[PDB]
DNA sequence: ATCGGATGTATATATCTGACACGTGCCTGGAGACTAGGGAGTAATCCCCTTGGCGGTTAAAACGCGGGGGACAGCGCGTACGTGCGTTTAAGCGGTGCTAGAGCTGTCTACGACCAATTGAGCGGCCTCGGCACCGGGATTCTCGA
DNA sequence: TCGAGAATCCCGGTGCCGAGGCCGCTCAATTGGTCGTAGACAGCTCTAGCACCGCTTAAACGCACGTACGCGCTGTCCCCCGCGTTTTAACCGCCAAGGGGATTACTCCCTAGTCTCCAGGCACGTGTCAGATATATACATCCGAT
């Protein structure tokens, strides 16, 4: 059966940042448990964001809002950043 | 028109259409927007690359190229965020940090 | 012969760099089939599920030793005590 | 007599409401047949009162003080002998009143004699309360102890335990004549004079009062007593509701109501009804409302010396005056669309005068420390050279000056460039506790003493306060409400000066200072033409037409010319020059500022 | 001298924590010297522990009809307790 | 505006165990407080039972059993008692 | 037909319409069982007797006829069992169990 | 008189006064105080302070709000495993 | 030869009567300019409302008492009845709050 | 102190073996076009409630003192734990024998969602008096030098 | 060493204000319909489990010496406590102004939802190199005798 999971996008995000290492098979787990339990906290997070402030609907601002909730100082300004250049991007296309 | 993921049209690697089929059959909210998914993937590859680069650096210390559990706990523990948004949490196989009190050392 | 201390800081070093399981392993199976035969009897585990209660039951016996250390270290000692863990687990919420 | 008032002071009867015909139709008999045009206020509540139904039931058929009395020291004005009788007058008709002087009156003295008359004509030595603001209980008692000598009168101060001690062994013993209380005093000493039959309750500036529902009025309600003498200095606030409170502290019987009141007098149809029973509600207040005015009774003074200085602005002053304005300059070139936080416009306004009074007020002016206090900062400020030279011709010709500052901080300056100039001066800014305010003023106003200069803050200067031995007031500066200002002039204009006020007014040329005055005076003259006949060619409605332009247009006084760009004074230049484009200003704003008194007229100037 | 066919044998479980593995534990956790109370007390704590997991464990495991307790059910439980593990899927 | 509490139940419960007392305003937004809390713990328990389970429904089975997670020991017993109890009681009326 | 309450049939106090109803708009799931509401009222129902029957226990222990915040907080410490339950929870106005260590006492 | 203008101020960690910990500790059940423990208990409620007061302002932004309600910091404190009940 | 109490005595008094209370034991003007100096470096120009300022002194007080309780349990198992700095650096570290 | 010795550890090398990184087909779910509808964005009102300042009373905070009791350093002593060697035992590995448990695939039907209409449980406002929060005087108790 | 002084619990009367009671507007409960969901079904393949048995090998068990450390005792000294005085700023009562929180209306655009279409990601199978392992050497540290 079809058990999907995110190993193959971060084994291209290996291969851009070293790109000569690889990654065994648990320590990938170990990754895609990470990414589960991350999605998982900014998802729950923007959720109750979004039923405080009686909105039925899950934007990017309440993505926004739940990143630098959950993220630590350095770890939260520039995953912000990123997000940001992200979807100007793709709504400039 | 030829199809292209929403994906590569944002510029990203994550999967940008799964992360957008989560958010909605997740019991998160009624109503989903459009950038939504684009800005939680990106999220999501940047906590990757950090953590992975980091890993990495760990794993070449050791003269290996491979990243393995232990190389992740290293990375993860020694620096002062991601020991702080994965305090909690135990990775399996990861060890412990050497450290040994001083108070201990012999004379 | 070894000055004592010698071989204890020794000891700490090779144990602080590798990462196995330091518990053996039916020893601790059988104590988990045996502390779960009262809540529901014919019960069955994976494997997979017994090396997850190991991986996290020795996870949370090291960090207690690591505050129990301290407690120790406090209390202008080296040696630990039963104190010490009493004392640990109350601080930490636990008791 | 201890015994005698022991009998009479003390609650005997313990009753809630007593009277049922006498004393309710008797006032409003009496008020009927003074102008009784008062009657929808006696059927609607007979109507919704079975009580008043009844007592209206009965309403269809039913010393002069010719001179100043002898007892009390010296003698009374014409007007406080007709205010005497007024009190008088009243009290035979067993109605009360509102004394309501201008400010600085002496009405108290005007109290004082009444209660003369009580005790020594009447012979009813009743126990008279005298609520008062803490500051003024002092110049209370002083004033009985200097006109009628002989009255048992005791403050009501210190902490719990000499509090208990005095009303146990005095106020419990009926040992007294009056007590003084503060608000404060009379809110925590509640049952003590609770169980007394109060003869008469007297109150101080009974503004505090002009709130109904205050904790204050409302523990003075159950104050069980037969008469009171309300006393509030300033003018009564065109606004309705603060009356009917007023009045109905002093006559709970009539004024029984708000909504009725309001609906007979206020809430009308068309304004024009309310606007015609103007005229009613003179009518109705005049017979209990005495009220008088220093201008038409007192010319017992030189009237006023109203100097101004139009000083310059130094070169640091200018420095530090670009550094504010290029921290500044956006939110004052114009707007962002006139999206500017009104209170970011405040600050900017607070920093420019901070920056006209005197840049040391902000950290890092001085030079270099340590500090050495020296004439370097008398020339850091044009303003205080000004001053520096007015005061080295002042002092020595022989004068007394009361200078009223904004804020503390320039009273720091000017009181540590005075010990350079090593002249005795005392502060009586709010900081400063009892028995020390009091020891500094009675240190000044002693008999021939060291102390010249003399200096203050405004809102803690003008209350109850009597500097009088100086002449010259010369302000620092001004605030926007020109009757504080007034107030803290007339500190020293009023009652037995002997030599003419001599007022003078720094003022920063080309800076947002100037516009002060000007504004000042705009808001300072319209106020008079209302006051004798209720209307001129204001065509001005405008009131500035807003604050958020107002003030931009206030800032930008000075906006192009800092922006873009041992120096003696001279003082006697500066005075012809001054005061000649002063007389000016005042010829201009006399035409009921015809020309352009706003006009909302202004522009961006901090362009870059 | 019969009656052997009674068990009389197999002490406790929880002495199956040997006393060795308690000193590797305490070696990992970075500690010199020892008493010799530890011992006992370390087998209570671990005890303790075991019996919270278990109990949330076989709870989920009973919710969902079956009998047999994977992975997946006993990280839901440490989650719940607080205590999230990477690795064992999730 | 229609702001719903359970004030008005919680003093009913209280009228029926201690017949004679009262409960302050303060301790009464405590109450309500508590009420809420525990809702959402177990609403949110049994939404990750139901999610965890592939089903899309929240049955009594579901409460039950995050009524057996969340409290400990002897209230758990009582509390599922008496849920049951109240369940077949209105299930046959 | 005359309407008759859930709260009634069930025999409850608390609401059933309205938790059913918080139910169904709080993405909680997709669909709600009817006799969810039920068990929630019902266990709800239970807890708030339980804390207040010990809490009613305290104020006549302290002489008073009305549940105060303090004698909640007594109620839950005191009892070893809820105080499990609201282990993290900090009650305002609650105060703090009278406690001293004994080696602090004189001898 | 030659005491010159200074116009010094408290840092408002220094409102925390001593006799305020005293009593804090004094509930904790402690009884005899060391003197250098005052300075650690006014680095440790700052800390405290921050790390709450940053996600109630977060929460505060999110809703285009400028006034700080008591449920953004009961939202916050919540948010860190600090439940509080009695403001909703 | 007044009266004094011994070392000790009034220290216990004063548990009993703050163990047995339930009112803030923080000024509140003092906690208020704090909580206002801290929150302007986060946003500029905040309102405050009154019953935020009152759940987080409720928050803080509640949190540093529970600090204090368990710095006492440290010191007292040093077999001291006082409490040093070492003490809360020690109750914070084991808490996992470091 | 210093020096040799004896042990433990880090380093370089050859070997393997098994997991990782690759390519291939394919099928399902993500993308492209399109429609209809309702959520939320924006504007405009409104009045609540925050802010910002004032002055007073009084309790709390700060300061300096005197003194003794607790923290800390030093000494001694006995014991209990560490180090090392010999011995025994149990873990781990492999192999047996059978069977259920648990995870993948279609058809039913009964139960939960939707829409209409309607009343009546619950929310809000407003009162009023009983519990509680003061305040004082009295007997009880508990601490501390004689 | 028990009597003195200070702190506490107890009762009695007072005042006040907050909780509980009562009255008047609105969504849960009634019907009717009807559609997926989730129970039931068969089939199929990989794991667990419960009695064994044989074997290797390291780890656990036990024991004796000794040592250094835990623990108790003594001294000493200085820091923290209780306390009385003086100062200060918190709390309270207050007033005045205006930002902005909360609500209402319209409209429009963006999200859901349906159909079609296609290509990305997943399972399957696969070949080789990264790292673990076992040796031998160099050398780094600890320890005792001098
Ligand atoms: N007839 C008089 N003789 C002497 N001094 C008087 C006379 N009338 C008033 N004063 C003085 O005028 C001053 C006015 O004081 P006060 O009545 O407190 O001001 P206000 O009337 O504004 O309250 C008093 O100090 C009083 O001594
Ligand atoms: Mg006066």
């Amino acid at each position: 059966t079809r058990k999907e999971s995110y190993a193959i996008y971060v084994y291209k995000v290996l291969k851009q940042v070293h790109p000569d290492t690889g990654i065994s098979s648990k320590a990938m787990s170990i990754m895609n448990s990470f990414v589960n339990d991350v999605f998982e906290r900014i998802a729950g997070e923007a959720s109750r964001l979004a039923h405080y402030n009686k909105r039925s609907t899950i934007t990017s601002r309440e993505i926004q809002t739940a990143v630098r909730l959950l993220l630590p100082g350095e770890l939260a300004k520039h995953a912000v950043s990123e997000g940001t250049k992200a979807v100007t991007k793709y709504t400039s296309a | 028109a030829k199809a292209k993921t929403r994906s590569s049209r944002a510029g990203l690697q994550f999967p940008v259409g799964r992360v957008h089929r989560l958010l909605r059959k997740g019991n998160y909210a009624e109503r989903v927007g459009a950038g939504a998914p684009v800005y939680l993937a990106a999220v999501l590859e940047y906590l990757t690359a950090e953590i992975l680069e980091l890993a990495g650096n760990a794993a070449r210390d050791n003269k290996k190229t491979r990243i393995i559990p232990r190389h992740l706990q290293l990375a993860v523990r020694n620096d002062e965020e991601l020991n702080k948004l994965l305090g909690r949490v135990t990775i399996a196989q990861g060890g412990v940090l050497p450290n040994i009190q001083s108070v201990l050392l012999p004379k | 012969r070894y000055r004592p201390g010698t071989v204890a800081l020794r000891e700490i070093r090779r144990y602080q760099k590798s990462t196995e399981l330091l518990i053996r392993k039916l020893p601790f199976q059988r104590l988990v089939r045996e502390i779960a035969q009262d809540f529901k009897t014919d019960l069955r585990f994976q494997s997979s599920a017994v090396m997850a209660l190991q991986e996290a039951s020795e996870a949370y016996l090291v960090a207690l030793f690591e505050d129990t250390n301290l407690c120790a270290i406090h209390a202008k000692r080296v040696t630990i005590m039963p104190k010490d863990i009493q004392l640990a687990r109350r601080i930490r919420g636990e008791r | 007599d201890p015994e005698s008032n022991k009998k009479r002071y003390l609650l005997k009867d313990a009753n809630g409401k007593k009277f049922d015909l006498e004393g309710t139709t008797k006032r409003f008999e009496h008020l009927l047949s003074l102008s009784g045009l008062f009657k929808h206020f006696i059927e609607s509540k007979a109507a919704k009162d079975p009580k008043f139904r009844q007592v209206l039931d009965v309403l269809e058929e039913n010393f002069q003080f010719r001179e100043s009395p002898a007892y009390v020291n010296g003698q009374l004005r014409p007007y406080q002998i007709q205010g005497v009788n007024w009190l008088v007058s009243l009290h035979k008709n067993k109605i009360a009143g509102i004394l309501a002087d201008e400010m600085g009156l002496g009405k108290t003295l005007q109290t004082i004699s009444f209660l003369g008359y009580l005790r020594y004509i009447e012979k009813i030595p009743g126990p008279f309360l005298v609520i008062a603001p803490k500051s003024t209980l002092n110049n209370w008692l002083r004033e009985i102890n200097r006109w009628t000598p002989d009255v048992n009168a005791f403050i009501l101060q210190g902490d719990k335990e000499e509090r208990a001690e005095l009303i146990q062994k005095k106020l419990l013993g009926c040992d007294f004549d009056v007590v003084i209380a503060s608000y404060e005093i009379i809110i925590r000493e509640k049952s003590p004079l609770k169980k007394i039959n109060w003869e008469y309750i007297i109150i101080d500036e009974a503004h505090r009062i002009k709130n109904e529902e205050s904790m204050l009025s409302q523990v003075l309600r159950e104050f069980t007593s037969r008469n009171r003498l309300l006393i509030t200095g300033t003018p009564l606030q065109n606004n309705l509701h603060e009356l009917w409170a007023l009045l109905n502290f002093l006559l709970p019987d009539i004024f029984s109501d708000a909504q009725d009141f309001d609906d007979w007098f206020s809430s009308e149809s068309t304004e024009e009804d309310q606007d015609k029973i103007v005229k009613q509600l003179h009518t109705v207040l005049q017979p209990f409302l005495l009220r008088r005015i220093k201008s038409d009774v007192e010319t017992s003074l030189l009237p006023k010396k109203e100097l101004n200085l139009y000083v310059g602005m130094s070169s640091m002053q200018k420095k530090w005056y670009k550094k504010i304005l290029e921290k500044d300059l956006d939110a004052v070139n114009g707007s962002n669309g006139s999206k500017e936080s009104k209170t970011r416009l405040l600050n900017i306004m607070m920093q420019l005068r901070k920056c006209c009074n005197h840049p040391y007020l902000f950290d890092g002016a001085e030079p270099g420390p340590p500090y050495t206090t020296d004439e370097h900062l008398v020339y850091n400020a044009a303003k205080l050279q000004v001053l520096d030279k007015l005061l080295k011709k002042l002092k020595e010709e022989g004068s007394r000056v009361l200078i009223f500052s904004q804020m503390s901080r320039l009273l720091d300056i000017l009181e540590d460039y005075c010990y350079f100039r090593n002249y005795e001066y005392c502060r009586i800014d709010g900081s400063t506790a009892h028995e020390d305010r009091i020891q500094a003023i009675d240190d000044y106003n002693a008999p021939d003493s060291k102390k010249f200069v003399f200096l203050l803050t405004t809102r803690a200067g003008g209350l109850g306060i009597n500097l009088t031995s100086a002449d010259v007031v010369v302000l620092y500066d001004s605030d926007w409400n020109p009757q504080a200002d007034l107030q803290a002039m007339d500190r020293a204009h009023r009652i037995g000066q002997k030599k003419q006020v001599k007022v003078f007014r720094l003022v920063t040329d080309n800076s947002v200072e100037e516009k002060i005055l000007e504004r000042a005076t705009q808001k300072l003259r319209l106020d008079q033409l209302v006051i004798q006949q209720n209307r001129t060619s204001l065509k001005k409605k405008e009131n500035k037409a807003d604050s958020k332009d107002a003030l931009l247009s206030m800032i930008q006084h000075g906006a192009a010319d800092v922006f873009k760009s041992g120096d003696d004074i001279d003082l006697d230049e500066l005075l012809l020059k001054s005061e000649n484009k002063t007389k000016s200003l005042n010829a201009k704003y006399e035409t009921l500022g015809l020309d352009d008194l706003q006009k909302f007229n202004q522009d961006s100037a901090y362009e870059w | 001298g019969g009656a052997k066919r009674h068990r009389k044998v197999l002490r406790d479980n929880i002495q199956g924590i040997t006393k060795p593995a308690i000193r590797r534990l305490a070696r990992r956790g970075g500690v010199k010297r020892i008493s010799g109370l530890i011992y006992e007390e370390t087998r209570g704590v671990l005890k303790v522990f075991l019996e919270n997991v278990i109990r949330d464990a076989v709870t989920y495991t009973e919710h969902a009809k079956r009998k047999t307790v994977t992975a997946m059910d006993v990280v839901y439980a440490l989650k719940r307790q607080g205590r999230t593990l990477y690795g064992f899927g999730g």
